[PDB]
C-alpha cells in the first residue's frame, strides 16, 4: 500500500492569503502513470502531470471552494490510491425565492441552496409574533426534502389562514450557521368581485349625473 | 405638324399663310378629317385615336412623392438617429440578456418611422383626390352630331367644334368660322387690355387663356395640350401655422432643457454615491459597467427629449383639411385654395349680388296694367278690348329673339324650362298663360320684315325692332324699363282699343298709380309700345333718341323672380353670428329696398343708408375728383344697400372697407360677385365666392370657393366650417398637453428620488405614437356641429391656450400626477406584489412597474374621450358615433394595449398580470373620466 502524507486540514475565513494543499507521495514500489486531483469527486481541471508530490495553489479562498479534495495516484500495475484533505468553511446560502404567490387550492416550493463543507443541516422556521417558531407537520401537507446541497419545502392544498407568512431556512454545520428568508402569500378566490363592483358604481354615478344634466 | 407655326398672326399674315397653305378655314376644315360646323361622327375609335396621333391631352403629371421618399424624408430626424446611436452602442458594447433593449428600440424606431410615412402618404392622397374633382368639375360645351353637349375639358380634341358665349374662357387654340361682334381681351398673352375683335375676314385667331368679353360664335380647334401658344410658357417656366410653429419651438426648448437636467442629475448622483460615498478607486476593471450605466442614463434622458419635443404640430392644421374637405362638397362648397378654407371663419362681412344668390332666377307675373285697368290678378282673355290680344301677341313674337324657345315641361311634374333672356322667357309663359301661342305667328313671320333691329344696350336701355309689312307705313315695336319708353310713349292705347291724349299733366297720375304699387311690391316694370312710322323718303332711324318717339304703349307688365325660402333664416343666423351681410346690385334703388325688406337685410323701422352709386360716388369723390379713406370711413359702416351700381363701384366698396382703421378690429370681407368685369373686385377681398349653376368661368377662374348651387345658404356653411377647424385644432392640442406634462414630471421626479424611471424606452416611445399620431387623426378629424355659428368672430390677436383648456390641463394633470405617484411609493402594500424600485441593472421586468405603465396608458386613453369638449360640456359622450375614426382608434389601441402587456414581456419590460390588476388598472382609468366630470364645476372666472 503507498504511503501519502499529506498537508494538514484548512479552515477558510475572510482572509485574503491563498491556500496550498500538499501531498507528497513517500513511499511507492510500482512505476507510477499520473496523479490528480478531485473535488467531491469531480476531476480538476489542467492537474494531470507526472508529479511525484503535488500542489494545488488556491488564490483566492472562498466558501464555495471547501471541499473534500483527494490526490488520486493512478500507476501503470497498482491501484490508485485517494486519500483525502477536507477543506471547510461556513455555509453560504447562494440562491432562494425571494417570493412566493399562488392562489388558495394549488401546490407551493421553496427552496434554499447553498454552498459548504460539512454538508450543513436544513431547519425550516415561521416567523410569528417576532420570533422563530419550527413548523409542525400537523395535517401532513407539508414535505421537507433534504439533500446534501439542496433542500426545499412543499405544501399542498394551500389554505387562508395558516400558510401567509415568512419562511426562514437556517442551515447550520460545524464552522456556521447561514439563515434566509422567503415570503408567501395567498390570494383570495373573489378578489376580483370588488373592482368589479367599483366600475358598477363608477358608472352608476356617471350615469346619474349624465342623466341629471340633460 | 404644321399647325404649331400656323398661330402668332397677330395681325393679318397667318390668314395669307393658310390662303398659301389651303386656300380657306373650310379647306383645312376638309383636310382635318374632321365634320364641319353641321357636325362630328363622335364615333369613340376615331376620336381616340385623333387624340392619341393628332391631338394631345390636357394631363400635366406633376409627379406626385411615393412610399419611398416619403420615409426616407420621415427616417431624416435628428432625434431618432441620436436614440439610432445611443442603442447600437448599448448594444455593441453588451459584449465586452442585453441585447433585447437595443433590439427593441431598433424596431421601435423603424415601425414609427413607417406609421409617419404612412399617415403623410394617406394625407397626400385625400389631397390628391380633392384635386382631382376640382378639375372634373370644368365644363365646355360643344357640338358633335349636330347636337350641343358639354364635355370635360380634359376630352376636347382637334377639330371639335367649339361654341363660344360671352365671359367663357378658351380652353384651346383654333379657328373662327361665324358669329357676331366677337371681342376678347388678349392681355394674358400680348399684355394690352384691349378687346380685340375677331372677324373671319381680318383676324380669325382664338387663343387659349384669353377671355371672351363680348359676342359669340363657333370655333375649330387647332391645337390643343401642350402644342397651344399657352402652354409654351408653363412649359419653359396662414395666421395659425405661425402660432403652431412659435408654440412648438418654445415647447422644444423647455423639452431640451429638462432632458439635460435630468441627465446631469442621473450622472452626479450615480458618481457622487458610487465613488465618493462608498470608497472605490478609478478602477479600470469596472470601467465596462460604469459606462454602460452612463449609456442608460443617456437613454432615459434622449428619451425624455424624444417625448418632450412636440413634432408635427404646426402640421395638424393640414391634416384637419385633409378629412374636411371631401366632406365640405357635400354642403356644395366646392374650394380651389385651401387657404380660404380657414380664413372665412373670421369673416366678419358679407356682400352680396340679387339676382341668383336671393332669387330663384326665373320669371314670373303677377300684376299687369292693360285696357287703363290694374289687374292683381292674371285677368282672362273675357275682359279685354278690341284687337289687343292679337296686336299685342304679334308685338311680343315679333320683337322678341326668335332663337330664345322655350321647352316643353317635360319634368316629371314639374316646372317647365327656361331657356334664354329670363323676362323674355317670362313674357313667353305670361302669352302661353293667356291661352295663346306664339309659334304659329313666328313660323309665318320671316325675318326679312325685320329690316331694323335695336338689341338692348347699356346706353338705349330699350331694346326694338321695325318691320315694313303696311302699305306706305311702317309698323316698330318697342320694349323698355317702363321709365325710358315712358318719356317716348304720347299716346295712350287703353281707352276702347284705340289711340288717346298723352300728356306730362297726366303723366304724373300714370306714373303714381302704376310705378309705385309694384316697386314697393318689388317688380320690375316692363313697357311695350308700338307706332307707325309714315313712310318718308328717307327717315333717320340711325338717331334712335329723336325717330323713336310719340309711341303708344300697349300695356304695363310687372316681371318679378320668387325670393328663395332658406335665405331668410340663413341671414338672421349670419347677423347672430355676428357677421353683417350688405347687398350690391344693378337694379333700381325702389325694387331693391322692396326685396331687401322682405330679405331681412334691412329692419323696418330703422336707420339703414340705401344710397345708390350716383350719390356714393359723388360723396366720396366731394374732392377735386379722388376717392379717400376717410370719406369712406363714414358711409360704410352704415352703407346696407346699393343700387345701380358698376363693379368698379363694388370694388371700390370693398377696397375701402376692407383696409379701413376706423374700427378697433381689421375687417375680412367676403364678396360673392359673378361677371366678366367682377375680377379685381373678387381677386381683392380676402375669400371670393362664385356661381357655379350660372357663372362666366373668368369669374370661377379668380375665385376661392366656389357653390355649385348658388344658393345663399352654402355660403353660411362655408363659415360653419371655417370654425370648425380652429376648434379641431384647439381641441387636439389640449389632449397633447396634457401628456406632455406628466410624462417629463415623472421622468424628473423618478430619476430623482430613485437611479431610473417608471417607463423604459419602448414603453415611452409606444406612448408618443399614441399620444401625437393616433390622437391627431382621432381628435383633429370630427364632425361639425351647427351651434358653431352661435359665438362672434375671433380676433386675430387670440391667445392659442384659452382659459378652459389650462383649466382642463392642470386638473387632469394633477390627478395623473398625484395617482402615478401614489401607485410607484406606496403600491407595493396594497398589491402585495413586492416592490420593483432600486431594481438593479438587467433586473427581470417586475409587476410594480407593469402596473404603473398600464395604469399611465389606461389613463391617457380614458382621458382623451374627456378631451373632446372645449366650452365646458358635461355631456362627454355627447355625438360620439358620428366620428367612426375616433372610435375606431380608441378600440384599436386598447387592444393592441391588451396583446401588450399580457404578451411580449421582456422586449417591452412588461410582466403577465391577473384580472385582479387589470380590474384595478380599468377602475383607475373610469376614475379618470369622474374626477373629469367633477373638475367642470369649477368656475374659471374667479
Ligand atoms: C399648462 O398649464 O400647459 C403648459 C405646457 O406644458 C409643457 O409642455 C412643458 C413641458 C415640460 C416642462 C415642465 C414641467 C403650457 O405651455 P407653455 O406655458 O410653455 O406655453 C405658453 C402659453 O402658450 C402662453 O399662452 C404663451 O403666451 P402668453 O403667456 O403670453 O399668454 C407663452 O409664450 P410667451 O410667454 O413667451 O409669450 C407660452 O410659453
Ligand atoms: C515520473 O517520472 C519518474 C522518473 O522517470 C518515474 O519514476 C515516475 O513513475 C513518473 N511518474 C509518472 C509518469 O506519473
Ligand atoms: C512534499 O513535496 C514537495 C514537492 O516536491 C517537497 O518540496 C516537500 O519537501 C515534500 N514534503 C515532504 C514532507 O516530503
Ligand atoms: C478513494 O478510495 C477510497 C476507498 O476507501 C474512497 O473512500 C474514496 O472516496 C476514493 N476517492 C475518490 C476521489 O473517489
Ligand atoms: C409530514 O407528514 C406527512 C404525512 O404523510 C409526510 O408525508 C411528510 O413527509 C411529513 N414530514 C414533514 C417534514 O413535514
Ligand atoms: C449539488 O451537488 C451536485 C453533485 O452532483 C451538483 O451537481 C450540483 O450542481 C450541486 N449544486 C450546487 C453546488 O448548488
Ligand atoms: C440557526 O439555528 C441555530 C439553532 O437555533 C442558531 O444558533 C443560529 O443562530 C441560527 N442562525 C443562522 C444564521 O443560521
Amino acid at each position: 500500500k503507498p504511503r501519502i502524507v499529506t498537508s494538514e486540514e484548512v479552515i477558510i475565513r475572510e482572509s485574503l492569503l491563498p491556500v496550498t494543499l500538499q501531498c507528497n507521495l513517500t513511499s511507492s514500489s510500482h512505476t507510477l502513470m499520473y496523479s490528480y486531483w478531485t473535488r467531491n469527486g469531480v476531476e480538476l481541471t489542467a492537474t494531470r502531470k507526472n508529479a511525484s508530490n503535488m500542489e494545488y495553489r488556491i488564490n483566492k479562498p472562498r466558501a464555495e471552494d471547501s471541499g473534500e479534495y483527494h490526490c488520486v495516484y493512478h500507476f501503470v500495475s497498482a491501484p490508485k490510491a485517494n486519500a483525502t484533505i477536507e477543506v471547510k468553511a461556513a455555509p453560504d446560502i447562494t440562491g432562494h425565492k425571494r417570493s412566493e404567490n399562488k392562489n388558495e387550492g394549488q401546490d407551493a416550493m421553496m427552496y434554499c441552496k447553498s454552498v459548504g463543507y460539512p454538508h450543513p443541516e436544513w431547519i425550516w422556521r415561521k416567523k410569528e409574533n417576532g420570533v422563530f417558531e419550527e413548523i409542525s407537520n400537523s395535517s401532513g401537507r407539508f414535505f421537507i426534502t433534504n439533500k446534501e446541497n439542496y433542500t426545499e419545502l412543499s405544501i399542498v392544498n394551500l389554505q387562508i389562514t395558516e400558510d401567509p407568512g415568512e419562511y426562514e431556512c437556517n442551515a447550520t454545520n460545524s464552522i456556521g450557521s447561514a439563515s434566509v428568508s422567503t415570503v408567501l402569500r395567498v390570494r383570495s378566490h373573489l378578489a376580483p368581485l370588488w373592482p368589479f363592483l367599483g366600475i358598477l358604481a363608477e358608472i352608476i354615478i356617471l350615469v346619474v349625473i349624465i342623466v341629471v344634466y340633460e | 405638324e404644321e399647325l404649331r407655326s400656323l398661330m402668332e398672326l397677330r395681325g393679318t399674315e397667318a390668314v395669307v399663310k393658310i390662303k398659301e397653305t389651303y386656300g380657306d378655314t373650310e379647306a383645312i376644315c376638309r383636310r382635318l378629317k374632321t365634320s364641319p360646323v353641321e357636325g362630328l361622327p363622335g364615333t369613340a375609335p376615331d376620336l381616340e385615336k385623333r387624340k392619341q396621333i393628332f391631338g394631345q391631352n390636357f394631363i400635366p403629371p406633376k409627379k406626385p412623392k411615393t412610399f419611398l421618399q416619403l420615409v426616407w424624408e420621415a427616417l431624416q430626424d435628428v432625434t431618432l438617429i441620436i436614440l439610432e446611436i445611443a442603442a447600437i452602442i448599448s448594444l455593441g458594447l453588451s459584449f465586452y440578456a442585453g441585447w433585447i433593449e437595443g433590439a427593441a428600440i431598433l424596431l421601435s424606431v423603424i415601425c414609427v418611422v413607417l406609421v409617419t410615412a404612412f399617415n403623410d402618404w394617406s394625407k397626400e392622397k385625400q389631397f390628391r383626390g380633392l384635386q382631382s374633382r376640382i378639375e372634373q368639375e370644368q365644363k365646355f360645351t360643344v357640338v358633335r352630331a349636330g347636337q350641343v353637349v358639354q364635355i370635360p375639358v380634359a376630352e376636347i380634341v382637334v377639330g371639335d367644334i367649339a361654341q363660344i358665349k360671352y365671359g367663357d374662357l378658351l380652353p384651346a387654340d383654333g379657328l373662327f368660322i361665324q358669329g357676331n361682334d366677337l371681342k376678347i381681351d388678349e392681355s394674358s398673352l400680348t399684355g394690352e387690355s384691349d378687346q380685340v375683335r375677331k372677324s373671319v375676314d381680318k383676324d380669325p385667331m382664338l387663343l387659349s387663356g384669353t377671355h371672351v368679353m363680348e359676342g359669340s360664335g363657333r370655333m375649330v380647334v387647332t391645337a390643343v395640350g401642350v402644342n397651344s401658344q399657352t402652354g409654351i410658357i408653363f412649359t419653359l417656366l396662414s395666421v395659425l401655422q405661425g402660432k403652431l410653429t412659435k408654440l412648438a419651438v418654445q415647447i422644444g426648448k423647455a423639452g431640451l432643457v429638462m432632458s439635460a437636467i435630468t441627465v446631469i442629475i442621473l450622472v452626479l448622483y450615480f458618481t457622487v454615491d458610487t465613488f465618493v460615498v462608498n470608497k472605490k478607486p478609478w478602477l479600470t476593471e469596472c470601467t465596462p459597467v460604469y459606462v454602460q450605466y452612463f449609456v442608460k442614463f443617456f437613454i432615459i434622458g434622449v428619451t425624455v427629449l424624444v417625448v418632450a419635443v412636440p413634432e408635427g404640430l404646426p402640421l395638424a392644421v393640414t391634416i384637419s383639411l385633409a378629412y374636411s374637405v371631401k366632406k365640405m362638397m357635400k354642403d356644395n362648397n366646392l374650394v380651389r385654395h385651401l387657404d380660404a378654407c380657414e380664413t372665412m371663419g373670421n369673416a366678419t362681412a358679407i356682400c352680396s349680388d340679387k339676382t341668383g344668390t336671393l332669387t330663384t332666377n326665373r320669371m314670373t307675373v303677377v300684376q299687369a296694367y292693360v285696357g287703363d285697368v290694374h289687374y292683381k290678378e292674371i285677368p282672362d282673355p273675357s275682359s279685354i278690348n278690341a284687337k289687343t290680344l292679337e296686336l299685342l301677341v304679334n308685338a311680343i313674337a315679333i320683337n322678341s329673339a326668335y332663337t330664345t324657345k322655350i321647352l316643353p315641361p317635360e319634368k316629371e311634374g314639374a316646372l317647365p324650362r327656361q331657356v334664354g333672356n329670363k323676362t323674355e322667357c317670362g313674357l313667353l309663359g305670361f302669352v302661353l298663360d293667356l291661352r295663346q301661342d306664339y309659334e304659329p305667328v313666328r313660323s309665318q313671320m320671316p325675318e326679312e320684315k325685320l329690316y331694323k333691329v335695336y338689341t338692348f344696350n347699356s346706353v338705349r336701355k330699350s331694346m326694338s325692332t321695325v318691320i315694313k309689312m303696311p302699305d306706305e307705313s311702317f309698323r316698330m315695336y318697342s320694349k323698355g324699363a317702363s321709365e325710358i319708353v315712358l318719356k317716348k310713349c304720347c299716346k295712350i292705347l287703353s281707352g276702347a282699343g284705340e289711340a288717346r291724349v298723352f300728356r306730362p299733366r297726366d303723366r304724373d297720375e300714370m306714373v303714381k298709380k302704376v310705378i309705385e304699387p309694384m316697386a314697393c311690391d318689388g317688380l320690375r316694370t316692363i313697357c311695350v309700345a308700338y307706332r307707325d312710322f309714315p313712310s318718308s323718303p328717307e327717315p333717320d332711324w340711325d338717331n334712335e333718341n329723336d325717330i323713336l318717339n310719340e309711341l303708344t304703349c300697349i300695356c304695363v307688365v310687372g316681371i318679378e323672380d320668387p325670393v328663395r325660402p332658406e335665405v331668410p333664416e340663413a341671414i338672421r343666423k349670419c347677423q347672430r353670428a355676428g357677421i353683417t351681410v350688405r347687398m350690391v346690385t344693378g337694379d333700381n334703388i325702389n325694387t331693391a329696398r322692396a326685396i331687401a325688406i322682405k330679405c331681412g337685410i334691412i329692419h323696418p323701422g330703422e336707420d339703414f343708408l340705401c344710397l345708390e352709386g350716383k350719390e356714393f360716388n359723388r360723396r366720396i369723390r366731394n374732392e377735386k375728383g379722388e376717392i379717400e379713406q376717410e370719406r369712406i370711413d363714414k358711409i360704410w359702416p352704415k352703407l346696407r344697400v346699393l343700387a345701380r351700381s358698376s363693379p368698379t363701384d363694388k370694388h371700390t366698396l370693398v377696397k375701402g372697407i376692407i383696409d379701413s382703421t376706423h374700427t378697433e378690429q381689421r375687417q375680412v370681407v367676403a364678396v360673392t360677385g359673378d361677371g366678366t368685369n367682377d375680377g379685381p373686385a373678387l381677386k381683392k377681398a380676402d375669400v371670393g365666392f362664385a356661381m357655379g349653376i350660372a357663372g362666366t368661368d373668368v369669374a370661377k377662374e379668380a375665385s376661392d370657393i366656389i357653390l355649385t348651387d348658388d344658393n345663399f345658404s352654402s355660403i353660411v356653411k362655408a363659415v360653419m366650417w371655417g370654425r370648425n377647424v380652429y376648434d379641431s385644432i384647439s381641441k387636439f392640442l389640449q389632449f397633447q398637453l396634457t401628456v406632455n406634462v406628466v410624462a417629463v414630471i415623472v421622468a424628473f421626479t423618478g430619476a430623482c428620488i430613485t437611479q431610473d424611471s417608471p417607463l423604459k424606452a419602448v414603453q415611452m416611445l409606444w406612448v408618443n405614437l399614441i399620444m401625437d399620431t393616433f390622437a391627431s387623426l382621432a381628435l383633429a378629424t370630427e364632425p361639425p356641429t351647427e351651434t358653431l355659428l352661435l359665438r362672434k368672430p375671433y380676433g386675430r390677436n387670440k391667445p392659442l391656450i384659452s382659459r378652459t383648456m389650462m383649466k382642463n390641463i392642470l386638473g387632469h394633470a394633477v390627478y395623473q400626477l398625484t395617482l402615478i405617484f401614489t401607485l410607484l411609493f406606496v403600491g407595493e402594500k396594497m398589491f402585495q406584489i413586492d416592490s420593483g424600485r432600486n431594481a438593479p441593472l438587467h433586473s427581470p421586468p417586475s409587476e410594480h412597474y407593469t402596473i404603473i405603465f398600464n395604469t399611465f396608458v389606461m389613463m391617457q386613453l380614458f382621458n382623451e374621450i374627456n378631451a373632446r369638449k372645449i366650452h365646458g360640456e358635461r355631456n362627454v359622450f355627447d355625438g360620439i358615433f358620428r366620428n367612426p375614426i375616433f372610435c375606431t382608434i380608441v378600440l384599436g389601441t386598447f387592444a393592441i394595449q391588451i396583446v401588450i402587456v399580457q404578451f411580449g414581456g421582456k422586449p417591452f419590460s412588461c410582466s403577465p398580470l391577473q384580472l385582479d390588476q387589470w380590474m384595478w388598472c380599468i377602475f383607475i382609468g373610469l376614475g379618470e373620466l369622474v374626477w373629469g366630470q367633477v373638475i367642470a364645476t369649477i368656475p374659471t372666472s374667479r
